[PDB]
């Protein structure tokens, strides 16, 4: 390309599609049509060349008028793009390709009485609005108004061979160009042109001619073609300016008082259509979107819009379900019918707007299009002969149209059902052969993609076979209508006869398709044959179909015998001649006794159905003679089938004796007494099922020997001899009562039947038992199906994902907004920064001499002691007086300054405290029921560190529980996943509050049989809580399933001091101080259910039976503790070293988990120390022994904490006397 | 199993539900049978049947109260065992098919007594308000006679058990304790309640993953109406029921006949097609109404095809000129191609001139050829390698010259379509006589000759050096010409070539490096020939053939425009040959001769004793000028300049470089006439005579052309349908443009007079506007 913006064609000044038509006139200069296309999508434009237009280019006013006119989007057509470039000054408009008159000739079917009046009304409204816009004078031609799938008329400013519509004023007043007069025009000229155009639209041919203009000059015209319409038209026709056309006055002179309001609501709906009707101008997908949206909104508004004009209570919609709710809102599609075309149109209802919305519904932008087309099929409710034909014609087209979704067939079947609900006599003689061909078209469309289910459509069409017979009756109605004339009754009779003979072939094709669908195997079609058998009354043809269904019943008796049951139950509805086949049906019942229990119930249904209407007495007498004997089964349905024997006996004395022969009821009198008889006939079929198992076992055994000591009885004789010793012991394994003495010879026939059931399979001490049934999988196969779906590979995300595209997925996005979030965001949000974990090697080897003694508060002991880890550890201890104290590690190490570096007033007694993992925050709970966490604030200066201020980050009252409970013990934890805290109530109730939202996540309660909570501990995964019991029990609970996992006990069964999860022992083992007296610490593996290592203070080894785990014991145990001073103590374990404070000798002890041998006491007495060493009595259990052999003065230790100075390790301790000390 | 969110269309298959447990009301036998009681005298009075509870499942649709899903029912065990199944069941509606609007429903049908079995009813929702289908998870429900539903408390605990299935963060020891939670779910059996008129059921439908649901997608493609809808309505109006066919006649028959007289390529309307459908009588009567009526109906089903094909042999034989309309690829009908082949069974000398379009037909001859190819491969699977097509084969085997023409035509199509290469061998097998095959090999040596010319074009040297080298090559080629026997001539199939004169040959100075050699024929006369290589001459060749055909159409009018039909053809894919002519450059004739008068007076000077007039030389020159003008207007040949135009001393006006045509010009699009300012002056001084005469010949050629233009239009339709150089999807618009320049829609010939007025404006501008004068100056500058 040498230059841009150019074009290949001569007249074409810019990039566009190929050439097109054009026109010219003696009235105005020639013009040419043009098309600009986006690779196969074009609009309707007009050719104008800006290159040669630079000489004048007075397009200003025209562009203003174009902007003003096309700016609004009324019923009239609006220009797309009016513009001038450096090359092409061509104009543009939306694609139409339909002129008003040309479409009037092209669409005789779309043309209707009220339709033309509607379009003319729209044109009148548009013209009146234009007259209200203070702009007019556009030349009126038949090519101005365009039509779309919406079947609406849209007029454009450019109406461009055809007969022109002259303005009488501009004509008669024209002399030498009206003395060189400029552009002039009036609304009157538009009124006259609009008049002539309206007449041209009415008749189909215009009045424009030279002789017509001359006649207009002659002030006379011959009127030939309604009164008011003719007058209103003649007003504008006679003299435009002089006779005062007054378009507005005519708009107020509109005849219909109803039609005006209906077309007002349809004008609002036309505004909706305008919303649907709405370089870069407009998006391509915006059209489809506007379409689907227009449709959905069309229905959603069609509820109330229907309610407006000529509605009905019952309908298929939601609001229609509310309307049908008043009128009593198996499975069939039904609604308010037409009722003889709205009772011959008592309300005079004729509307083509529904057909217009259907023709607009012909397109499809989503699956909402299904409900759209369905709504159109509902709009078909208005009954019109010619209209119903096209409406029904559209439905089959829609059927054969979309093979994408299977829903198309369903919607098509729905619209077809509506067409069957039309219920109108044939207007045209074509309706017969057209229906005959309609069936063939549906047959051609019946062949389609595999795996799709046409069964429902088959049952529907088969149910519509009666409607087909009604269509034949409609052909007879056409014959009767054609017989109304003279010498045309016999002709119409012969025509109907020949058409019936030709219809026989159509019926043959239908029966052929029916037999085809029935032979298809897709068992859903067989169930679809039920409705076929129900509506089969229209078909009087031979039993051949029933024979095909019989062979189908045999092939079903092969494989699908469960479905064979349901089919046979429905097959009892045959109700046809040749009762000789009913005997074969009875044999088919004997064949139905084979395996399926559902077949037994079905045969019972057929038994009652046959009990209603009989055929032959004697045959059914012997039949029922065997069947009633076989009816003694204890099955729930077998009793029901047994009850039919009395009803059979109703239809006398000889039969009474003959029945009394086999009668099992001595006291039987009548029907009620027969009910008492059946009540006395109560038996158990469980032992009968086991007996059947013994029969199958006998079938697996050797029947070869016929020795002892074929007729009907020979089977029984061969059945009894089959076993001797085995069947005897089997008979001794049952109840073996006098009521169990019943032989039940029918169980032999059912035995051969079950032998056929076993003949459907392979050959049927002792080996593995043989089950009578097998379970479906449905589990792993579902996951594998998820792997196939993974081969399909839809999307998903665990973490946050980007915003999805707009659509129905907005519910899934709102679902993503329906899940609580930002658990992790609460971690970095507030309460300062987050430190890291710094560890140290084993500290147990050091001497551990005490280098410091400091007590801030003499008065009371500290209820809690904790330390904030790091390079410079922050010491913290509470108070019984409700005081919070904080001291600096390094400052106490070097300068040895001894005071509170920080002091916080709780104003009330504090319960406990813990430092939040990997954080600078310190959490604390107080017996006032006050739970709060204080964030740390510190600074670093002069090569050192200092503390600033202590303030509580969050405040949550534990008094808000309502029972006023005080917090017992508190343990908090932060997982990278999420962070939270857990605490024990005053009633010892486990409550886990979310650290993020400061709210309670869940509440757990230990059983009152366990007394109170003896300790608190958290699992490694923190999905489980480990808590001791004051009853001297150990309880681990899973918070995942929110239940108690296990409850353990051991030793002397006394109270448990403490419980915790050791490091080296892992989560599979827990360390618990408590239980047996002599034992200091009992470590037991949770899963193992045994105590691996028990550290005990004593001079001898304990008892093995006493040390064994206690399980079988119950809550009945009375609590027995110890008041000795050696009971209460404190322990802290970390880094493979477990430290325990011994209150016995009042000394600090340290047990190294690596070697209990090398383990020893940090601080001890003056005279001598203790020597300790372990051993193992049991393979699964070991035990450590401690053999015993004074300036420092301190009370019992209420708290202890292990710490590292980043130089050398060390321990801190707070006693019950309110004194603290440190040992390095 | 894995949880993940997967939308409707995204999700694949149909739903299934496993159902297990219930809640015993304890008011009757545990199967809910008969309503047990000590008052049972009344139970005999009320005839209370003992019912064994079974179940059935079907889904209420959308809450739109329609019916969609399938009822389904299972077998019978004790419902006094409370019928604990966990039994799966399903139906045939996918999740992609499943409308997010939908609801489950269930009916528990027991088995009671004579014609008696009970019935209980319930309903629920399919997916979540969060769109997850029952969260793809386990549940429990409760239902009464009507207006009752399900809740979650202990079912909320069970839903947490489904959160164990829903994959909340989990571990291996947690799994063992989830076996301990199988012990816990075993402990969950402790539940108790004693309601009435309502019941509970435990039903788990845990899936792997959380569904999601939406509508189905769709496709918008090619605020508008469409083509297929009009097809729908029109086809709905196509009933034609009562089969009796009347044979009425009226004055409207003439108008209908006029309606059937329209051009072949036109697309008829609805009412016109039906009017032509009821015109079958007269349609059979008129031979020109055949093809039009054939296109007036669409054959898809065998119903229409029945009467159609039945009337195919019944109707009068159509004119062979109008037979080219139904011989296109537009109609692929078997009976159509058959009957046309039967009509084309007669092969005249004009068939040899129709061979160019027959090559196009050969390119379009393949439709669903897989079956035919497999049929040939079936017989080709035996021995190792080492339809109108039968009519073309018979015509090829008949005359050796026609066979040579078919082979030469196949040589060009061999490059574009690979099947043509083997089709040439099939053509050699189509001709039994090998007599033509020998001369075909002798003419196949011409490929090696063209390869030798390309070898001479491979080396780059001086102009004179390449000339002498071309002379030596002409001598070496002269040796082979005498060595090899006589062959078929490129100019005509009848004439045979003997040898070539080495010193009489010439060389083109152009960039294409064409070769000009005078070869003495078997008639003992020198024949100049100009050949070229490394380019596709198919454009100018087909244009030359079209010029010859049009010349025949003019000869049919018993009037000659004295236009020289220069012979042009394509030897190889890149190679082509053409008959040379005494052509001189326009710029050379302008500069050297100083006007066309002296150049025309060079060969045959004519000075009359009166007006100094010139004879049939100048007459033929003028006729050639007007004829070339008409051709340039009609065909719309572009890229025609002073260089592209040549002058033939024989009195003819030569025009070359037809590569750009059908409205395609190198510069901005000019007018139709190719007449320059020089010829406009030469005919301008003589205008009083010459312009009137040239206008007479103009109008005459217009009438003659437009009369028979239909056949040429159909032939051009098929030819363009095959394929084209310099044009691709041009073709539709090209056909259209041919019709517009032809102005077939206008019965007025005044268009030619308008073109004459334009020619009158060519000498002097009308100056309607400044831009108009600038446009005339632009056309003058372009020339």
């Amino acid at each position: 390309q040498a230059s841009p913006s150019i074009a290949i064609f001569s007249y074409i000044d810019v990039l566009e599609e190929v050439h097109y038509v054009s026109q010219l006139n003696s009235s105005r200069f020639l013009k040419t049509c043009k098309a600009l296309d986006p690779n196969g999508e074009i609009v309707i434009k007009v050719f104008i060349k800006p290159k040669d237009q630079y000489s004048l280019r007075p397009f200003l006013q025209r562009i203003r008028a174009q902007s003003f006119k096309l700016g609004q989007l009324p019923h009239v057509l609006n220009y797309s793009k009016l513009i001038e470039t450096n090359r092409a000054g061509y104009m543009i408009r939306q694609h139409l390709k339909n002129n008003l008159y040309d479409r009037l000739s092209l669409r005789p079917y779309l043309q209707d009485i009220e339709l033309k009046f509607i379009a003319f009304q729209l044109l009148n409204a548009l013209k009146d609005i234009h007259n209200l816009n203070i702009v007019h004078g556009d030349i009126k031609t038949e090519n101005i108004l365009v039509t779309s799938w919406n079947w609406c008329i849209l007029t454009d400013f450019a109406a461009f061979t055809c007969y022109l519509a002259p303005e009488r004023f501009n004509s008669k007043l024209y002399q030498d160009g009206k003395s060189n007069n400029g552009r002039l025009t009036k609304e009157m000229d538009i009124f006259s042109l609009g008049c002539v155009i309206a007449e041209i639209f009415a008749e189909g041919r215009p009045i424009f001619n030279l002789s017509q203009l001359f006649k207009y000059k002659s002030n006379s015209y011959d009127v030939n073609r309604s009164t008011d319409l003719r007058n209103l038209v003649l007003d504008m026709i006679q003299l435009d300016p002089s006779k005062r056309l007054s378009c507005d006055e005519l708009l107020n002179k509109y005849r219909g008082i109803f039609f005006p309001d209906y077309f007002y609501t349809f004008i609002y709906d036309y505004f909706r259509n305008l919303v649907t009707m709405t370089n870069t101008c407009t998006n391509s997908t915006l059209e489809d979107n506007v379409k689907l949206l227009d449709e959905t909104t069309e229905k959603i508004y069609r509820d109330f819009s229907q309610i407006c004009h000529c509605l009905d209570f019952p309908l298929i919609k939601d609001g229609g379900e509310i309307g049908s709710d008043p009128p009593i809102l198996l499975v069939l599609q039904q609604f308010t019918k037409v009722s003889e075309k709205i009772k011959s149109v008592k309300e005079e209802c004729a509307l083509l707007f529904i057909s217009y919305l259907s023709h607009s519904i012909r397109s499809i932008v989503s699956t909402a299009t299904k409900l759209k087309n369905l709504e159109l099929l509902a709009v078909f409710a208005q009954f019109v002969s010619d209209e119903n034909k096209i409406d029904r014609v559209v439905p089959y087209f829609v059927c054969c149209f979309e093979d994408s979704d299977q829903d198309v067939q369903a919607l098509s079947l729905l619209t077809l059902i509506q067409v069957l609900t039309s219920v109108r006599k044939l207007n045209q003689l074509n309706e017969n052969i057209f229906v005959d061909y309609l069936l063939p078209r549906l047959k051609r469309l019946l062949i389609s993609n595999r795996q799709n289910t046409n069964y429902l459509r088959i049952v529907f069409a088969n149910c519509l076979s009666d409607l087909a017979i009604i269509i034949n009756r409609f052909q007879e109605f056409t014959f009767a209508q054609h017989c109304n004339d003279n010498s045309s009754t016999k002709y119409s009779a012969k025509l109907i006869q020949s058409v019936e003979d030709l219809t026989v072939s159509f019926l043959t094709d239908n029966d052929t398709y029916v037999k085809m669908a029935l032979l298809q195997n897709r068992e859903r079609t067989n169930d679809i044959i039920l409705s076929h058998l129900i509506t089969y009354l229209n078909d009087k043809d031979p039993a051949l179909r029933v024979s095909l269904i019989q062979t189908i019943s045999g092939i079903s008796i092969l494989l699908g015998t469960v479905t064979l049951e349901q089919y046979i139950l429905p097959l009892l509805i045959q109700t046809i001649t040749d009762s000789e086949e009913l005997v074969v049906i009875s044999v088919l019942q004997s064949l139905k006794s084979l395996f399926k229990t559902g077949l037994i119930r079905k045969k019972y249904y057929i038994d009652i159905s046959k009990t209603t209407s009989p055929l032959l007495l004697h045959p059914n007498n012997w039949i029922r003679q065997f069947t009633l004997m076989i009816i003694i089964e204890i099955i729930n349905k077998l009793s029901k089938a047994e009850v039919y024997c009395i009803l059979y006996p109703i239809i006398v004395e000889f039969n009474f004796k003959s029945m009394i022969s086999c009668c099992k009821q001595p006291v039987s009198r009548s029907v009620y007494n027969l009910l008492c008889s059946w009540s006395v006939r109560a038996s158990k079929s469980l032992f009968w099922k086991k007996i059947i198992t013994n029969h199958v076992d006998s079938f697996g055994n050797n029947r070869i020997e016929f020795i002892t000591k074929s007729t009907v009885y020979s089977h029984d004789n061969k059945e009894i001899p089959l076993t001797a010793e085995d069947r005897n012991w089997i008979d001794k394994f049952h109840i073996i009562g006098l009521t169990e003495k019943d032989i039940w010879k029918i169980v032999a026939l059912r035995g051969y039947v079950i032998r056929t059931a076993r003949v459907m399979a392979a050959n049927p001490n002792l080996k593995n038992v043989f089950v009578q049934l097998e379970p479906t999988s449905y589990h792993m196969h579902s996951p594998n199906h998820g792997l196939k779906d993974n081969a399909n590979v839809k999307p998903e995300r665990k973490v946050v994902v980007s915003n999805s595209y707009e659509g129905d997925v907005e519910s899934i996005e709102k679902f993503l907004s329906t899940f609580k979030i930002l658990p992790p965001l609460r971690d970095y949000k507030e309460f300062g920064p987050i430190q890291e974990i710094v560890r140290s090697p084993n500290m147990g080897n050091l001497r551990g001499k005490l280098i410091a003694t400091l007590m801030e508060n003499e008065p009371n002991s500290i209820t809690s002691s904790a330390v904030s880890p790091g390079e410079t550890p922050y010491l913290i201890t509470g108070s019984d007086q409700g005081v919070i104290k904080i001291w600096n590690l390094k400052e106490i190490i070097v300068g040895e300054v001894y005071s509170s570096s920080l002091t916080y007033d709780c104003s009330s007694t504090v319960t406990q405290i813990t430092m939040i993992p990997n954080f600078d925050a310190f959490a604390v709970s107080s017996k006032d029921g006050q739970i709060i966490v204080l964030k740390v604030n510190h600074y670093q200066q002069e090569s050192e560190v200092k503390f600033l201020n202590c303030e509580c980050i969050r405040k949550i009252n534990l008094k808000n529980f309502g029972k006023n409970e005080y917090a017992v013990r508190m343990r908090a934890f932060v997982n990278e996943e999420k962070s939270l805290l857990v605490a024990l109530t005053n009633l010892s109730r486990v409550i886990i509050f979310d650290i993020r939202t400061l709210e309670r996540l869940q509440i757990i309660e230990n059983s009152p049989r366990h007394g109170a909570v003896s300790s608190i501990c958290i699992d490694e995964e923190c999905c489980v809580l480990i808590l001791g019991t004051t009853r001297g029990i150990i309880d681990i609970w899973d918070i995942r399933f929110n239940v108690l996992i296990r409850s353990w006990s051991f030793g002397d069964h006394a109270p448990i001091t403490h419980v915790e999860v050791c490091q080296f022992y892992g989560k599979n083992s827990v360390i618990v101080v408590g239980g047996s007296s002599k034992t200091f610490l009992t470590i037991w593996n949770f899963v193992k259910g045994h105590c691996q290592y028990a550290f005990i203070n004593s001079d001898e080894q304990p008892s093995m039976e006493h040390f064994l785990p206690i399980e079988k014991g119950l809550e009945e145990l009375n609590f027995c503790g110890i008041r000795s001073l050696n009971a209460l103590s404190t322990i802290s374990v970390s880094n493979d070293k477990i430290l325990l404070t011994d209150e016995a000798t009042s000394s600090i002890v340290m047990f190294s988990l690596n070697e209990l041998s090398s383990s020893k006491a940090v601080i001890s007495p003056s005279r001598f120390s203790d020597v300790f060493i372990p051993t193992q009595v049991t393979a699964n259990l070991t035990m450590l022994l401690r053999k015993m052999k004074s300036l420092y003065h301190h009370d019992i230790i209420n708290s202890i904490s292990t710490c590292e100075v980043d130089e050398t390790p060390l321990l801190v301790a707070c006693d019950n006397s309110g004194l603290i000390g440190i040992f390095q | 199993n894995n949880i993940t969110f997967c939308v409707s269309q995204d999700l694949d298959v149909p739903l299934k539900v496993k159902i297990k447990s219930l809640e015993g009301h304890k008011p009757l036998l545990k199967p809910s049978q008969k309503i047990l009681n000590p008052e049972l005298m009344l139970i005999g009075s009320n005839v209370f049947p003992s019912s064994d509870l079974i179940v059935s499942l079907q889904v209420f649709d959308k809450e739109r109260n329609r019916n969609l899903t399938l009822p389904i029912y299972t077998p019978y065990i004790p419902f006094r065992n409370s019928r604990t199944w966990d039994y799966w069941l399903t139906l045939p509606i996918r999740i992609k098919q499943l409308t997010f609007s939908s609801h489950l429903r269930i009916i528990l049908w027991e088995y009671n007594g004579s014609k008696q079995i009970p019935f209980f009813n319930l309903e629920t929702s399919i997916f979540n308000l969060k769109d997850c289908t029952l969260k793809r998870g386990f549940e429990s429900l409760k239902f009464r006679y009507d207006v009752i539903d399900h809740c979650e408390v202990v079912t909320d605990n069970k839903d947490q058990e489904n959160l164990n299935k829903y994959f909340q963060g989990e571990f291996t020891r947690l799994p063992w304790l989830d076996e301990i939670t199988i012990s816990k779910l075993r402990k969950q059996r402790e539940n108790r309640t004693w309601p009435q008129g309502t019941f509970v059921l435990n039903l788990e439908f845990p899936m792997l993953e959380l569904p999601v649901v939406f509508i189905e997608r769709e496709i918008m493609n090619t605020n508008d109406p469409i083509e297929e809808k009009y097809r729908r309505l029109e086809r709905a109006s196509k009933n034609a029921n009562l089969d009796k066919q009347v044979k009425p006649d009226i004055k409207k028959r003439d108008y209908l006949n006029k309606i059937i007289n329209y051009p072949p390529g036109t697309k008829l309307t609805a009412h016109e097609k039906g009017s032509i459908w009821k015109y079958r009588y007269y349609l059979m009567n008129n031979k020109k109404a055949l093809t039009k009526l054939l296109q007036s109906t669409n054959l898809r089903e065998e119903s229409e095809r029945v009467e159609v094909l039945e009337l195919m042999d019944s109707w009068a034989e159509i004119d062979i000129d109008d037979a080219l309309e139904l011989l296109g690829s537009t109609f692929k009908n078997l009976s159509v191609r058959s009957y046309a082949v039967n009509r084309l069974k007669k092969a005249s000398d004009k068939e040899l001139e129709l061979y160019l379009l027959q090559l196009v037909e050969a390119v379009c001859f393949e439709n669903l050829s897989t079956f035919s190819d497999k049929s040939n491969s079936e017989f080709t699977i035996v021995d190792a390698v080492s339809p109108l097509a039968e009519f073309l084969i018979r015509r090829a085997l008949v005359n050796p010259r026609l066979g040579s023409f078919f082979y030469w035509y196949l040589k060009s199509e061999s490059e574009d379509k690979p099947y043509l290469d083997q089709i040439l061998s099939s053509f050699w097998s189509r001709l039994d006589k090998k007599s033509r095959n020998i001369l075909n090999d002798q003419v196949r040596l011409i490929n090696v000759l063209r390869e030798c010319c390309e070898t001479i074009k491979r080396l780059k040297d001086t102009t004179a050096k390449k000339m002498e080298l071309l002379v030596h090559l002409l001598e070496t080629k002269v040796r082979p010409l005498v060595k090899v026997r006589p062959i078929a001539l490129p100019l005509d199939p009848d004439v045979l070539i003997c040898d070539v004169c080495p010193e009489t040959s010439k060389v083109f100075k152009s960039s294409l490096s064409p070769l000009k050699i005078t070869f003495k024929t078997t008639l003992n006369q020198p024949y100049h020939l100009m050949f070229k290589v490394g380019d596709d001459l198919r454009q100018d060749q087909l244009v030359v053939q079209i010029i010859s055909l049009m010349n025949e159409l003019l000869k049919n009018e018993n009037v000659d425009l004295k236009l020289t039909p220069y012979k042009i053809l394509a030897t190889g894919p890149q190679e082509g040959a053409i008959e040379f002519i005494p052509n001189d450059t326009l710029a050379s004739i302008l500069s050297k001769y100083h006007g066309i008068l002296g150049y025309l007076k060079l060969h045959y000077p004519d000075e009359n004793a009166t007006l100094g007039v010139q004879g049939w030389v100048l007459d033929n020159f003028v006729k050639s000028c007007a004829g070339y003008c008409v051709i340039t207007y009609i065909l719309g040949v572009g890229d025609r300049h002073l260089d592209n135009l040549l002058v033939t001393p024989d009195g003819h006006f030569f025009h070359a470089d037809f590569g750009y045509i059908l409205g395609q010009d190198p510069k901005p699009f000019p007018p139709l006439m190719k007449l320059p300012p020089q010829i406009i002056e030469a005919f301008g001084g003589a205008e009083s005579s010459n312009y009137d005469k040239f206008r007479s010949y103009c109008f005459v050629a217009y009438s003659i052309l437009r009369r028979n233009a239909g056949l040429i239009l159909n032939l051009f339709e098929l030819m363009k349908t095959s394929n084209i150089p310099d044009i691709r999807i041009d073709p539709n618009g090209a056909i259209l443009r041919v019709r517009e320049r032809f102005n077939l829609n206008m019965s007025e010939e005044d268009a030619t007079v308008h073109f004459q007025n334009l020619i009158n404006d060519s000498v002097n501008a009308l100056l309607p506007i400044v831009i108009d004068h600038l446009h005339n100056l632009a056309q003058y500058w372009r020339t």
